């Protein structure tokens, strides 16, 4: 359970520079979209596979652009970030309920 | 499956398990699915102590990932100052563009780290 604390706590880690700096990623830009791939998506993709697999969670967090009807690319960053942190929220609800 | 399991350590902070993986024959060039390796997770943390193991294993410390982004990018997007000297002292390239040619100083910039755009603006 040592390792399952270890990924939360990288994930927290990871977290409050992704939520600062989320903000200012333009997603229609071509180094923002990169960006948000890959220091946003991908190491949400890692954190959110290390929580599961302890507890046999397989689940493939897909971001949903279309749930983010904004012509400002700050704000389709901002909105795709609330999309992490709720499935954040969600595996941890599947993970309290394994262990309930 | 020794690769993945270095990815996920040096993204995580795990230091210990990191260390066993490199001395169990772990490739510090694994490469996720968005051509990070170990190196880029690492610096892009935060995590110090990891990015000195694995650059005195070999990594290269001007790896590119599938989106154009070396260590040195990501840790100038992230502030992670200390990352980015080390980095700089190890030989990374500040004038790495990514695909719509951003530099390093240009992501410390853009996010606000001025302590970072400075280093690099002096370093170039």
């Amino acid at each position: 359970i040592k390792a399952f604390e270890e990924t939360l706590k990288g994930f927290e880690t990871w977290l409050k520079v992704a939520m600062q700096k989320a903000t200012l990623i333009d997603y229609n830009s071509l180094t923002g979209q990169a960006l948000f791939q890959s220091a946003i998506y991908a190491p949400a993709l890692s954190f959110f596979s290390s929580m599961g697999a302890p507890f046999g969670i397989i689940e493939t967090f897909t971001l949903a652009p279309t749930k983010c009807p904004y012509l400002d690319g700050l704000k389709i960053s901002a909105c795709l970030m609330e999309q992490v942190i709720q499935n954040y929220r969600m595996i941890v609800a599947l993970i309290q309920n394994k262990l309930s | 499956d020794l690769g993945k399991k270095l990815l996920e350590a040096a993204l995580i902070g795990q230091d210990d398990e990191v260390r066993i993986l490199m001395a169990n024959g772990a490739d510090v060039n694994a490469m996720d699915n968005f051509g990070h390796t170990p190196l880029h997770l690492a610096a892009m943390m935060g995590h110090l102590e990891i990015v000195e193991v694995l650059l005195k294993t070999g990594a290269d410390v001007n790896a590119f990932d599938l989106t154009g982004f070396t260590p040195l990018h990501l840790a100038a997007y992230a502030g992670h100052l200390e990352i980015v000297e080390v980095l700089l002292k190890h030989g990374a390239d500040v004038n790495a563009q990514d695909q719509d040619g951003a530099t390093p100083f240009d992501l410390a910039a853009w996010f606000g780290n001025e302590d970072i755009a400075e280093v690099l603006q002096k370093a170039a």
